[PDB]
């Protein structure tokens, strides 16, 4: 629906890692994709 | 911090947190209905004895859930939480 | 010319695989969180399955 | 650090990868863009040649 | 702007067509 | 001196007493109404036991 805390806390449904991460870590991971892959760690939700 | 709660009120607060979290997490109900369901299931003697504090806490949580969902979810899910000054 | 009468048999092999029945309204894959999974009738109350 | 410098620079424009890059893959409905290409002893030649087909086989070079 | 979209987050997710016998691809 | 090779068997007897699995957080007798019994998780929800 619009409120189910467990999902939003576990990233089952909610914002994506490009957004809920503090926008300094996003910058860092975006900078070093070539040699130190970081985007594989966190998770992004997909909702039908 | 000039107003701080009495152990009985802390027990009530922890019970409210537990019940609201349980209803909201296993039954998927809306936060307003979750707050309503919690209230009823209370021991009538204690509910009547602490009617003002419980009423104020319920209204505060209601308007918090209506306005700021992130703050409401944080304050309903994190122990060691206390009502901020100005809630009095 | 001297072929005997025949009876057909049909069967299939499908290994290294899992039969899948997605819990979705129309069986399609529109995301990890299926639409039927978050539908009110199933998110709100409780059920039993046989 | 703007965190920028730290990137391979390919031309005065520090090369930074796409923002929307963090990630999910569980069981069904999601899959990737680079994929599986994949008697005795008689003829021989077509066979030697095919064994040789085990190298890069498509694209995305 | 229909939002029947499959959604990969807060963000939701050309009509095209055409390939004759010869034409590049 | 002439003793054959030995294999050891072990068994126990416990008659007249009934085993007990107290529905308590730490398997104690902290009260007649064990805390798990009154925990809010089981207060107002349906459960099934296997």
């Amino acid at each position: 629906p619009s409120m189910m805390p467990q999902w939003s806390y576990m990233h089952i449904s909610g914002q994506d890692a490009s957004e809920y991460l503090s926008p300094g870590l996003v910058q860092f991971a975006r900078a070093t994709e070539t040699y130190f892959s970081l985007n594989n760690k966190f998770r992004n939700p997909t909702v039908a | 911090s000039l107003h701080s709660l009495n152990s009985e009120e802390e027990r009530i607060l922890r019970y409210v947190q537990q019940s609201v979290s349980l209803n909201l997490m296993r039954d998927g109900v809306t936060p307003s209905v979750a707050l309503d369901m919690t209230a009823r299931n209370m021991e009538p003697g204690m509910y009547a004895s602490n009617r003002p504090f419980i009423n104020r806490l319920m209204d505060y949580l209601h308007r918090a859930a209506a306005v700021n969902p992130e703050y409401f979810t944080n304050a309903i899910l994190n122990p060691h939480w206390l009502p901020p000054p100005g809630f009095y | 010319k001297t072929a005997v009468d025949s009876i057909t048999q049909k069967k299939f092999l499908c290994d290294r695989t899992l039969w899948r029945i997605p819990f979705s309204s129309n069986f399609m894959s529109m995301g990890a969180l299926t639409d039927l999974g978050q539908n009110l009738l199933y998110a709100n109350s409780a059920h039993a399955l046989d | 650090i703007n965190f920028a410098s730290l990137a391979p620079r390919h031309g005065s424009r520090p090369f930074m990868g796409n923002w929307q890059d963090i990630g999910t893959s569980n069981m069904s409905g999601g899959a990737f863009s680079w994929g599986s290409l994949w008697k005795a002893w008689n003829s021989s030649t077509g066979q030697m040649l095919r064994d040789k087909l085990k190298e890069q086989n498509f694209q995305q070079k």
